[PDB]
């Protein structure tokens, strides 16, 4: 029969008899309207994993095996709202007329449905544009200690998409119904609920729900991807979510592995980061971005999920607690940071400045392990110190303040070039600011040729019109 | 309905029951026996329902000790979760885990029960309000304002000021705001417990005020259930009064241990360092409860202990994701005679931002904890080479490092006994101009000593004084 | 003969058999199933029988997804192991683990198809006529000579350059050697197998190169097996043709995790920092299969990723033990403009004696690292003190070794299209010469500059005159 019934119940888990045309992943309906997925198959019983509140099922209650595998509501209707894992209104704003459903669990697009990642996605964050590039089909790891800037840089990017045609998900997982409620004003403030979608399972909901979370947000980013439009995807927390599985797993009484943890556990992420890509012209030329967030306790970058997911993702993002209390804002390891992408995912005006950048800080790390004595260096070991000083103060940024990718170009060729280096230290935060207020206020020709050309060659005039308001501010 | 004791081990009993007559989870089941003879004992105790396990048996954690029991002992079904009283009769009374009454006054007569077990609010329910709420605490004002209707979390090792420091914040809030307060001391000293009750029954402050208690000494199933059993008071007052609520917790991983202790018991794999594999579902079931609606507002001081001193525990661990603003005491500030023993470095606050605290505020705090974090990373080049050997400004960035990590001292109200000097109340525009005084280099010219123990920088001036 | 689906978690399948016989251990099995009503799905899978448990029961490893799998569903016994095809018809192709075209070209249509699982070479079978491959790269061919029939192991962080170092010996063997070539991609990324197969499928390369990936979203008991895939096309190029041929694998690191995945999902218990007890026993499986008999040689460049930079962990550890040379690449030098960023300091091979190679590439090689160490040092003296205050000799040291330092780099083919540099391959003999004419000073009137990626010393020379000096 397709009939079976409950034989054990706990903690969003329970075992049933019967069932025995079930198949592995298939939803699963009980007495009580509630729905869970049949995960283990066993001789003699069914190990179902509930989707909401337990405290109704009991030992006894008739469980009937749906037919359907777990799917979501996507298209256009989503956009400018807030849904659960499942896809259902939690804003407040009525129901949602999205006319096509697709399952969370697809297989990723092939090697040769794919091609070369060239185009830039732009974050506005000097440190990350610069230094560590972002293409528009690429996986890029945010990582570090909590209370670091972990989500303002996802968010940033997020606000930076106004003028492009980038659908962007934000996907909540374990987090505080408070937080993501300050996160949503926050997008609603800056107008990137024009374009934003944002799925959430609080720290409330079932394990089943943080587990399905990133599933669901990434079936959405797939829908513009298939329809040759751009989409960016975020997760708040990739560690939250396999604390989340951890916790099925071991309920369900599958052996663990390496910090307790399932064996599974590489194939949960690596399953979820690979359906971010960039297609090819057959198959109309659309693409999905990810960047996933994880946190580290005490600095620990060799513990198992983390080393688990930086092996998955094309470029890392380092976090540090040091550079974050010691003024240096965005607190960014730019020594440490890395992208394979980087050149092919910047313009050809961009390419160019952050070549020198690169050479000047890389030269400042080898000399600050000794920079300890400064009286005592070498004049000339003091260029290095002091050119790497000012480099440095450049990448400094506050929040909510993504820098336009001519005016970047525009400082970072300054600084490299040493028009930076003769400002103070102190002096050249101000110096910044000024000097891109004037190149707009007056001849913003400058500012015009490099978003059309996107490759510089016209430097004569960007120098003598640079000694102008270098001669008195 | 009844139904038979099958095993017991410990804080966990199994019982089983009639043909389709099953409790519920979290439903509560009553153990009543007189004994028959000589050999047996009087028992009165009860018993929560955790999980189904066939054969008509459900396994159960116990609310008091199960010295005594027998297998076969009769089992009642009170078809419900465990309820308390709710409502205005509960001011000014003590209480169990259970709701019971602990002080000699009688019986409370409540109009009505409420489960402990409730759904919490959902996100359209929720609130954005940016008010600071000042504590008159020198270190907290500065680097970790605390929002009104938020959580502040008190992190810290055995000895290091956790209590000193709670008790320091219920003296200086629940003086101005006049609203209800809820205290519930879920790890609490039965001799602190003593000292706060005899005080606000002489103060009259009792008037406005619950407590829950449930002490180190009782089993596992107290110190379970004893938090939820205050936070479902302190809901009734903003649900179906509409008020703003003060909800003080002494010990909130007390309540993460008794869950370790059980879960072997109830039969689960085991995680990292022996904690059960639920402990983040467990956490987020009290601290998503804790909020501020459109109704009425929820503030919160817990504090928090840290085992072993290691913050990277699953129990502190689990914690910081809830948590508005946190701060974390250090050993090596206590140790030196600096409390309250705050780390300047790794407390934090939602509300440091330039939006919600005025630029004079913001910029004071910067230059604070960037001047102890240069001071940081040079006591080891201050140890290999001679202080001599230092340039001028790593000079005085060592000498206003100093001064600012002793100006962060204060002498307490609550802690007459240990410092030997009267307590002081300081106001946030004399802790700016205080710190900003001494970044500023005005007072260079002045000792370390004389920062030390003062509540405002016109007294540290004074202090010098009286030292030739 | 038919057996029955008992259990399902995860990439972990248990079937039944009775009747007949149960098949043996690494022996694949089919599953074929079609939707019988509306309510199921249809199934294509493939299963590696890992252990016996009793009650003529089997359990196995999963090649691909379990979803949608049932209970009862009928399962069929190949009688072998995995089993792919070989020969000249699969080169220029791409392929899955299981041996199947991935690439819409069509059906291979070989000849014969050979398990993945044979035992290797016997003692009397190994040969011990060592010489050198030339690679055309002037830090490998110097100071790690790569043996014919040998293994060598590229270590190193994360974008230090470890596949575009292996893209360009790929190259080099199809240009001048004209041999044929296996690449491994174990738990490949989609986004890099799209890159390795658009390099070759425009320069040309492909037509005597053969792919295998299979996937990095794939099950880990792909991830494990693929490795053998790409080896088991590899040997019939040296037995049953007698050429040499060179195997390329990149991340042997996804190789040893994929097995802890596997032991962990089995129920073995965890070994050193939670690898599997048998990591030794499975890495040897690979390595030992790869060697120069008296038919013919294999050869094996391989790429070691080093997690958090600790050389200690299981993974590296258990694989420098089959390691003919060494070759170690550091993070300091690729920022720093210098590729493809090998540390002179830390590489080194076996074939590295008199009896060997020659007198002279001996004694080169020598001089090079021990200038390098002398100049290494001095650089605190250099930076705390004048430069000044050096004495005369070491003067002229440290010049030369900043000439040697850079004289190490070389612009690539590959990678002409980052850079614009045309891309160049140096012969042993001027490798040799030039290094040589660097340390007896012969050539010390040319600036530091002329010596960074230039290919032979004759176009270093030309080089400083072009920069006018
Ligand atoms: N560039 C910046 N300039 C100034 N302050 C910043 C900057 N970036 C982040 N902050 C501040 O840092 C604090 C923490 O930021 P955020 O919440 O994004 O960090 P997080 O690492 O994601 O924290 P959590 O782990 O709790 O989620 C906030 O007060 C935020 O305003
Ligand atoms: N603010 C303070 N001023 C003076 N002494 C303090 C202060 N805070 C802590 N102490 C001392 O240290 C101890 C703190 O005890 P308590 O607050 O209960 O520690 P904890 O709860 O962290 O275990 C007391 O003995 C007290 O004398
Ligand atoms: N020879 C080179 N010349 C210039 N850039 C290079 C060169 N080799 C590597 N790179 C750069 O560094 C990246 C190396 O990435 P990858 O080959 O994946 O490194 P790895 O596997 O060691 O982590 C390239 O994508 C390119 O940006
Ligand atoms: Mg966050
Ligand atoms: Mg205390
Ligand atoms: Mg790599």
């Amino acid at each position: 029969s397709d009939v079976g019934t409950v034989i054990q119940v706990g903690d969003g888990i329970a075992r049933a008899h019967g069932l025995d045309n079930v198949m592995s992943g298939e939803l699963v309906e009980f007495a009580n309207g509630v729905m869970g997925m049949a995960l283990n198959l066993e001789e003699n019983n069914v190990g179902i994993v509930i989707l909401g509140p337990y405290t109704g099922i009991k030992e006894g209650d008739e469980v009937r095996r749906t037919g359907r595998i777990m799917e979501v509501p996507v298209g256009e209707e989503l956009i400018g709202r807030v849904v659960n894992a499942l896809g259902q209104p939690i804003d407040g704003k009525g129901p949602i007329n999205a006319k096509e459903f697709r399952p969370v669990e697809r297989k990723a697009p092939g090697v040769v449905d794919r091609q070369p990642v060239k185009e830039p996605l732009q974050t506005g964050i000097k440190a990350i544009d610069a230094m560590i590039p972002i293409g528009r089909g690429q996986r890029e790891l945010i990582i570090g200690d909590r209370q670091t800037g972990k989500t303002a840089i996802a968010i940033d990017t997020i606000i930076n998409q106004k003028g492009q045609d980038v659908i962007c998900i934000y996907v909540a997982i374990g987090q505080k119904q408070s937080t993501v409620a300050q996160v949503v004003k926050t997008l609603e403030e800056h107008g990137a609920m024009e374009y934003t979608i944002v799925v959430a399972a609080t720290a409330s909901d079932p394990a089943a729900l943080q587990y399905i979370a990133p599933y669901a947000g990434c079936a959405m980013g797939e829908y513009f991807r298939d329809k040759g439009k751009h989409a960016l995807v975020v997760y708040d927390d990739l560690s939250k979510h396999a604390v989340a599985y951890r916790q099925i797993s071991l309920l369900l009484r599958r052996p663990p592995g390496r910090e307790a943890y399932p064996g599974d556990v590489f194939y949960l992420h690596s399953r979820l980061l690979e359906r971010a890509a960039k297609l090819s012209d057959e198959k109309g030329g659309g693409s999905l971005t990810a960047l996933p967030i994880i946190e580290t306790q005490a600095g620990d970058v060799s513990a198992y999920i983390p080393t688990n997911v930086i092996s998955i993702t094309d470029g890392q993002i380092y976090l540090e607690s040091d550079l974050f209390y010691s003024g240096i804002r965005p607190a960014i390891n730019v020594g440490l940071s890395v992208s394979r992408v980087g050149g092919a995912a910047q313009i050809k005006a961009m390419k160019q400045v952050a070549g020198k950048l690169r050479l000047d800080l890389a030269q400042y790390r080898e000399l600050q392990a000794f920079a300890q004595f400064a009286s005592d260096l070498d004049e000339a070991t003091r260029a290095q110190l002091e050119r790497g000083q000012r480099m440095t103060e450049i990448l400094k940024q506050p929040q909510y303040s993504p820098m336009p990718v001519e005016k970047q170009v525009v400082i970072i060729y300054a600084g490299t070039n040493g028009y930076l280096d003769d400002i103070p230290v102190e002096k050249v935060k101000e110096f910044e600011d000024g000097f891109l207020e004037y190149i707009e206020s007056k001849h913003p020709d400058i500012l015009e040729e490099i978003r059309e050309k996107k490759a510089l060659d016209d430097e004569l005039e960007e120098k003598l019109k640079k000694a102008i308001k270098e001669f008195k501010a | 309905t009844r139904g038979r004791v099958i095993q017991v081990m410990g804080p966990v009993v199994d019982v089983k029951f009639e043909n389709g007559h099953l409790p519920a989870i979290y439903n509560a089941l009553k153990i009543q026996h007189k004994a028959r003879n000589e050999n047996e004992v009087d028992i009165d105790l009860t018993l929560e329902v955790a999980l189904h396990l066939g054969d008509d048996t459900v396994r159960t954690i116990a609310m008091a000790s199960t010295d005594g029991l027998i297998r076969g002992m009769e089992v009642i079904d009170t078809g419900a979760p465990i309820s308390v009283p709710v409502g205005p009769e509960t001011l000014g009374r003590m209480f169990d885990v259970l709701g019971e009454p602990i002080d000699e006054k009688g019986p409370v007569k409540a109009k009505k029960r409420w489960p402990i077990h409730r759904p919490p609010p959902s996100l359209s329910e929720q609130s954005t309000e940016d008010e600071i709420l000042e504590t008159g605490i020198k270190v907290i004002d500065l680097l970790a304002p605390i929002p009104k209707g938020g959580k502040i979390g008190l992190f810290g090792g055995a000895g290091v000021g956790k209590t000193v420091l709670i008790m320091e914040l219920i003296r200086n809030i629940a003086y101005e705001h006049k609203g209800f307060s809820v205290f519930a001391g879920v790890g609490e000293r039965s001799r602190e417990g003593n000292e706060l009750w005899l005080e606000m029954k002489e103060s009259g402050v009792l008037d406005n005020t619950v407590l829950v208690f449930g002490q180190m000494n009782e089993p596992p199933g107290a110190r379970f259930r004893v938090a939820l059993t205050g936070l479902t008071m302190a809901e009734y007052f903003r649900d179906e009064e509409g008020k703003d609520v003060l909800l003080f917790i002494d010990n909130i991983f007390r309540f993460a241990q008794a869950g370790s202790e059980v879960s072997a018991l109830l039969g689960r794999m085991p995680s990292e360092v022996g904690y059960q594999p639920t402990l983040a579902t467990e956490m987020a079931e009290l601290q998503e409860r804790i909020t501020s609606t459109r109704r009425g507002s929820i503030t919160s001081v817990q504090a928090i202990y840290v085992p072993a001193d290691d913050l990277t525990d699953p129990a502190p661990a689990t914690t910081f994701a809830h948590l508005d603003a946190t701060i974390v005491l250090s050993r090596e500030l206590a140790e030196k005679g600096i409390y309250p023993a705050v780390d300047p470095l790794q407390s934090t606050s939602r509300i440091m931002d330039p939006r919600i605290v005025s630029e004079e505020h913001y910029e004071v705090a910067r230059r604070v904890r960037e001047i102890l974090q240069r001071y940081k990373d040079l006591q080891d080049i201050i140890a290999i080479l001679g202080m001599e050997e230092l340039s001028e400004e790593d000079k005085l960035i060592v000498q206003r490092a100093r001064k600012i990590q002793r100006f962060l001292s204060q002498p307490f109200h609550v802690a007459e006994h240990f410092t030997g000097r009267p307590g002081k109340y300081v106001p946030i525009e004399d802790t700016i101009r205080g710190f900003k005084e001494i970044l500023d280099g005005k007072l260079d010219d002045v000792p370390e000593q004389a920062f030390y123990m003062v509540g405002t920088i016109e007294e540290a001036v004074e202090k010098a004084k009286k030292m030739k």
